């Protein structure tokens, strides 16, 4: 039956794909490279097989799937789409996931891990001929991780290389996406990533960064501040986390800057006395020392109008209080 | 009004939650077809908690204004009552025992009535409404209303022997109640013939609950002596 | 009366006692045929209602079936939307059996009360759960929903085909949702794009059950919109004389 | 801030209204993405640490802000982090039912 | 009530 | 209502099937020769896998001839390598016959999923007698306890048999007439909560398990079991109060916490369960607590860990050496979640922390020991010993420390 589904077919194909059922319930138990062959290859009824491979095979039997779709790595025989679909499903088995409320997790190997983001670029690079696709893939990548640090970084590295490898080929370009977005999605390592993702435009995707909305509180705090010395203490303290942010992870700020740019738009009117009295004085600075320490990446094209915002807002005071 | 006073007599503020649920009740209906009234009847009841209350409690009131008008608000309070009306019941208690002295006449018809549809329809904790009415009852007086009252009630829990049957401690109640005012009560022909229902009542139920007359106490001796 | 024995009836309901609770709760259909009086009805579905909120799984299974054989009397309900907001306050639940039976509540309700966005929503919702009971009572409301309303059936449909497409669906659960399409006849654009979908359905899922039931289903859908049935009858004539299998022969013929 | 909490008294005082406020709200937050979302926290009023009860759906004035939020999300990329799975919910429920206000 | 969440929508009546 | 809900219609499809697959007069599939496929001397997966698929289509009436042959023959369903689907369609199987056929049904499955070392091991086990005691459903075959279908089985069996035996004592003991009512409500809430213990203790892992692979059989019977619980939460939560208080192995507690959507429930008696005077329900007590909390961050959470800190300091100052040790060991990993929870609890947590550091650092000091930590002052990091019990609590109380810094600042 495996023999006459892999070589036209017409729609007989139907009855061997029921006899292939019936007969070996277990999708991939008897003559396992067969099955493999049919599910991953370089078709029409492949995803009604892989349904059926997923609900109906035991758990040894998906582990030992999953073990030689990422195990030997250099075959280019299996394909992309199929496999990730086919991982993101086992993770995502109802069985599994029964009585929960899907509300606010599974580790694999470091040769493995590899194997699977090598595969997601390959389905990238097929794609490309957008980030989209990368990061509908992302999530099962950052499961799989299970949040290992030291699993996240290995691949980190491993992509830098890729990229060093590459250059800016289109695998170079879908491996810089692919390491912004995972560098979004993990920003708490303390590198800042080298060179080659400074470069790229992907800090404006629809993207969401692990860490954003804490800068974003922090930034709050640093720009609302009143004749309190205990709020001006507040906010220097909000200047040195802003600041030393800025230094350690400059590109994470960047993505902020219309909001700050729209507070210093709104704060500038207000009079010099009460300018002076409410400490503004110590926002306007404190803001212009951070675009200061923020210097090689401001001036970019995507950072370019909430820059000339802020500058706009400068001036404005500059001429308001010339007194 | 609806209580009997005078301008001397001090503005009662629970008569005024009575004129207020006078006001939304009335007003609400304005006199459209009971379809659609009922149908806004039931919205402003389920807006709130309170807002149910007031409805309720002016549902209520009406039962005690006028008899057309009490037949059509208890049928819609048994249509709109959502709890069944307890805590309505409740209220109704408080308002039997403390505002007695002062009911009007055709208020204590339309109330008796209102009471009789309540055991009638076997209502939850219609023993609370019947031992507490039942209370009411000054003895050692021969005043006619008040002999009128306790005829009506006894022919109420006459024609409602198993609801008192289903109600364990209500016989004992009604049963020692009913002694009492038999020793309170003679003289008349008619008061004859209220004799003979009463002890025959009470001997039937002495008789076949005499497990549940063991609770009364010694005092239900006391009773059997005198007569 | 019909008042006397709507609260004489209702007295069980309050009793406490299971028994005389599902006992009141299947009585009520009866009282319906003996007082088709909608006032009654209102005030009946409303106890109804609030019953089903308060009470457990069993009490709310017993109000599920006494809606459904009491569909002839409910379009004459005056509050539909107190009647329904509360009904539609267990969905909330974290018990999936107790949203399995609201969602079935509100499949029934479907012909009362289309167009209600939030229903929709929660059946939108339930569909992508974990639970199967769950998962099936939202296939059924959804059902009875897109027969009713037009809007929610696009919805659905687009829905549908981005689940049979993904593979996280199991076959049985693909089976019971495919007849769903049978009611995309609401406007010819979404009856053809129905039939896209179906194409490929019978295209890249050329078993026997699942072939069996899309088929149908698109039989029955372009007997609703009769502007497909030519193709339709083609497709049949086609797989009636390549297909080899009996049962998909024998239902070609049906 | 002004705006919103007279639109809100406006929203009780007169209800019929909501379409022609959930339209102002469509083109205030369209018109002033990067002003809206420093406010973003206080109108989800979202707790730093606790998880705030799922507010009421079908609300007019929760539904005002909500409108109000998204359309000022179109174009920013940072508001949606600040967003918690109840407002993520409530998205796609306002999405599918209010596909002319609440943009993508 | 545990059949509803603490952070669920609350029924107000 | 699983049963009820069971028989709703879905879609009708399964009427659509039943109309055009049965019509081909295959019903030639006859109980005996199920009987026969399942006795083949091998496996032969291919036969019983047509008979039992065929018989999904069967209408629930006449499919009661077949509960013989599919009950009898489910014990060699537990053996190694049986395909999923076997099993899948016999649990649709018997649920069908569930619904038609309870009792009969519930009698002779238990009858058949005896271990079978004891060959027919008192087969016995009438109506009456898993009426009496819901507990034999559980005294099964230990391969059922990895088989999600057939556990999935067992636990509707047992949830049956906990109402039925309810109903029936209750009967038994308005016949025997001819107090008793406090007993019976005793004995009924231990049954329940007995039955939940079991349970619990099924969703350990075995040693076997112990010797990661989070996607596992494991983990389906976790998740059926935690169903279960929060079924029957919902129908008593008194029961799940009683069983906090008995308490169970805090493994569980992660799971039993994700799991049981009901669990929120417990911050309400949490409080009473903490001034208990055994010092092993305060530890639970505690060690439930810091999982509610991860979970559901709430104001009365926080002030019911407000409590937990507060009663910690307290009888830090109460409880000797020893005890001291056997408290404060499983307790201290509570604190870092307490800290994951609730931000301003840092202040009281790191005076909790200091003090019992300090004391801990004297009760070192008092007497001679091994490694003598006060010495090793200025040490690093190390993440993850049968020495004396106050450096191993100073070096739990080193780590709970480097776990919240840790957290804290990323």
């Amino acid at each position: 039956v495996s023999s006459l589904l892999l070589q036209r077919l017409g729609p007989s194909s139907g009855l061997l794909v029921d006899w292939l059922e019936m007969l070996d319930p277990e999708v991939v138990s008897s003559c396992p490279d067969l099955q493999l062959r049919l599910l991953f290859s370089r078709p029409s009824f492949r995803p009604y097989l892989l349904t059926l491979f997923t609900h109906q095979s035991s758990w040894p039997t998906l582990h030992q799937c999953i073990r030689v779709l990422l195990g030997k790595s250099r075959e280019q025989r299996f394909d992309p789409s199929a496999s990730l679909d086919f991982l993101w499903a086992c993770i995502h088995v109802p069985r599994i996931w029964q009585g929960r409320d899907q509300r606010t997790v599974l580790r694999v190997q470091g040769p493995e891990l590899i194997s699977l983001v090598e595969l997601i670029l390959a389905e990238a690079e097929t794609r490309s001929q957008a980030c989209s696709l990368i990061q509908a893939r992302l999530p099962l990548l950052l499961s799989c991780c299970c949040g290992d640090d030291e699993s996240v970084r290995k691949v980190t590295e491993h992509l830098s290389g890729c990229i060093q490898q590459w250059g800016d080929s289109v695998l170079g370009r879908r491996c810089r996406d692919l390491l912004l977005q995972l560098y979004l999605q993990r920003p708490e390592l303390r590198v800042p990533v080298p060179e080659v993702l400074l470069h790229s435009e992907g800090a404006a995707s629809s993207s969401v960064c692990k860490l954003d909305g804490l800068i974003h509180r922090f930034i709050t705090l640093l720009a609302d501040t009143s004749d309190s010395r205990a709020l001006e203490n507040r906010g220097a303290d909000a200047s040195m986390a802003c600041r030393k942010l800025a230094v350690a992870h400059p590109l994470l700020l960047l993505r902020h800057l219309p909001m700050i740019a729209a507070l210093l738009h709104g704060r500038t009117h207000l009079n010099f006395q009460e300018f002076r009295q409410q400490n503004h004085l110590s926002c306007f600075l404190h803001v212009l020392g951070l675009l200061e320490l923020l210097q090689p990446h401001v001036f970019r094209s995507e950072h370019q109008g909430a820059l000339w915002d802020c500058l706009l807002s400068f001036i404005r005071l500059l001429l308001n209080y010339r007194k | 009004r609806l209580l009997l006073s005078t301008s001397l007599d001090a503005k009662d503020e629970l008569e005024e939650r009575l004129e207020r649920c006078m006001s939304i009740v009335t007003s609400m209906t304005a006199g459209v077809s009971e379809r659609e009234a009922n149908d806004a009847l039931n919205a402003y009841v389920c807006k709130g908690l309170p807002q149910h209350e007031e409805i309720c409690l002016g549902l209520f009131t009406l039962i005690l204004t006028e008899p057309a008008q009490a037949q059509k608000c208890y049928r819609d309070l048994a249509l709109v009552s959502r709890d069944g009306m307890n805590i309505v019941l409740n209220k109704i208690n408080q308002i039997l025992m403390e505002k007695y002295l002062k009911l009007q006449d055709t208020c204590r018809t339309q109330l008796v009535w209102l009471v009789r549809e309540l055991v009638k329809s076997g209502v939850l904790g219609a023993d609370g409404v019947c031992m507490t009415f039942m209370k009411q009852i000054a003895g050692g007086d021969v005043t006619a209303k008040n002999i009128w009252l306790a005829e009506s009630v006894l022919d109420i829990l006459t024609e409602q022997r198993e609801w008192v049957l289903k109600s364990s401690i209500l016989i004992a109640m009604a049963v020692y109640t009913y002694l009492r005012l038999i020793v309170d009560h003679h003289g008349t022909a008619q008061l004859q013939a209220l004799r003979q229902k009463e002890v025959d009542f009470c001997i039937s139920l002495l008789r076949e609950r005499f497990m549940e007359c063991l609770m009364i106490g010694r005092d239900l001796v006391r009773l059997l002596q005198n007569v | 009366d019909a008042n006397s024995a709507l609260m004489e009836l209702d007295k069980g309901l309050r009793s406490g006692k299971l028994g005389e609770q599902c006992e009141a709760v299947v009585r009520f259909p009866r009282l319906f045929q003996k007082y088709p009086f909608p006032i009654l009805i209102n005030s009946a579905f409303l106890k109804l209602a609030d019953v089903f909120r308060v009470g457990n799984n069993f009490l709310r299974l017993c109000v599920l079936k006494v809606t459904q054989q009491s569909e002839k009397h409910l379009e004459k309900i005056l509050n539909v939307d107190e009647f329904v907001k509360r009904i539609f306050s267990v969905i909330h639940s974290n018990d999936p059996v107790a949203r399995a039976i609201t969602l079935r509540m509100l499949g029934s309700l479907a012909s009362i009360i289309p167009e209600r966005k939030n229903a929709h929503h929660s059946i939108r919702q339930s569909l992508d759960s974990h639970d199967n009971v769950e998962v099936e009572a939202a296939v059924f409301a959804a059902a009875n929903f897109s027969a009713q309303s037009k809007d929610f059936a696009v919805g659905i449909c687009n829905k549908i085909s981005e689940m049979i497409q993904g593979l996280a669906t199991p076959v049985d659960l693909k089976l019971k949702l495919i007849p769903i399409l049978q009611h995309m006849h609401h406007d010819a654009i979404l009856a053809s794009s129905a039939r896209q979908l179906l194409q490929q359905l019978v295209t890249s899922y050329p078993s026997t059950k699942m072939v069996i039931v899309s088929l149908h289903t698109f039989t029955l859908l372009a007997a609703s919109s009769l502007v497909d049935t030519p193709k339709q009858i083609q497709l049949l004539l086609q797989y009636l004389k390549n297909d080899p299998r009996k049962a998909v022969k024998r239902l070609a013929i049906q | 801030h002004l705006a919103l909490v007279e639109l809100l008294k406006n929203l009780t005082k007169y209800p019929t209204d909501r379409d022609s406020i959930w339209k102002c709200l469509k083109f205030l937050g369209s018109r002033h993405p990067t002003l809206v979302l420093p406010l973003v926290p206080e109108l989800l009023s979202t707790h730093p640490f606790f998880d705030t009860a799922e507010p009421d759906m079908d609300d007019p004035a929760y539904i005002a802000v909500l409108v109000l939020i998204f359309n000022a999300a179109k174009t920013c990329p940072t508001m949606p982090a600040l967003f918690s799975d109840h407002t993520f919910r409530h998205y796609a429920y306002l999405r599918d039912s209010l596909s002319h206000l609440v943009p993508a | 009530s545990p059949s509803y969440s603490p952070t669920s929508p609350s029924y107000s009546p | 209502v699983d049963d009820w809900i069971c028989e709703e219609e879905i879609t009708g499809t399964d009427a659509l099937l039943r109309r055009m697959l049965l019509t081909n007069n295959a019903k030639n599939h006859s109980p005996k020769q199920l009987q026969e496929a399942f006795s083949a001397v091998p496996v032969n997966n291919t036969q019983v896998m047509q008979i039992i698929e065929h018989l999904t289509l069967l209408s629930a009436s006449e499919l009661i001839p077949y509960a013989e042959v599919l009950t009898s023959n489910m014990s060699q369903l537990l053996n190694s390598g049986v395909p999923r689907r076997i099993l899948q369609t016999v649990n649709k199987l018997w649920m069908v016959l569930n619904t038609v056929m309870p009792r009969r049904l519930w009698v002779m499955t238990v009858n058949a999923l005896q271990p079978s070392i004891k060959f027919v091991r008192q087969q016995k086990y009438t109506q009456n007698d898993l009426m009496i005691d819901p507990l034999i459903v559980l005294r099964c075959d230990q391969r059922v306890h990895r088989c999600p279908p057939l556990m999935d089985i067992t636990l509707h069996m047992l949830n049956g048999y906990l109402l039925a035996s309810k109903a029936y004592l209750s009967a038994h003991l308005k016949e025997t007439e001819q107090t008793r009512e406090e007993l019976k409500n005793a004995l009924l809430a231990a049954q329940d909560s007995a039955a939940v213990q079991i349970l619990l203790e099924i969703c350990l892992p075995t040693e076997e398990e112990k010797a990661d692979n989070l996607l596992c059989n494991l983990r389906e019977v976790q998740c059926l079991i935690c169903c279960l619980l929060h079924q029957m939460y919902i129908a008593d939560p008194n029961i799940a109060k009683l069983v906090h208080f008995q308490g169970y192995p805090c493994e569980l507690l992660p799971l039993t916490v994700a799991g049981i959507p009901s669990m929120h429930i417990c911050l309400d008696f949490i409080p009473e369960l903490i001034a208990q005077p055994e010092l092993e329900k305060q530890i639970f007590a505690i060690q439930l607590l810091s999982h509610l909390c991860i979970q559901y961050a709430l104001p009365k959470s926080l002030s019911v860990a407000r409590l937990a800190v507060n009663v910690m300091g307290t009888l830090l100052t109460v409880l000797t050496q020893a005890k001291r040790y056997a408290f404060f060991m499983p307790t201290l990993p509570s604190l870092v979640s307490f800290c994951r929870a609730f931000p301003p609890l840092y202040e009281d947590i790191m005076s909790l922390l200091i003090q019992i550091g300090q004391v801990c650092a004297s009760d070192v000091a008092t007497q001679t020991r091994d490694i003598d930590p006060i010495i090793t002052r200025l040490q690093q990091i190390k993440e993850k010993g049968s020495m004396d019990p106050d450096v191993q609590l100073c070096h739990c109380i080193e780590r709970t420390v480097i776990e919240i810094i840790n957290m804290s600042v990323s």
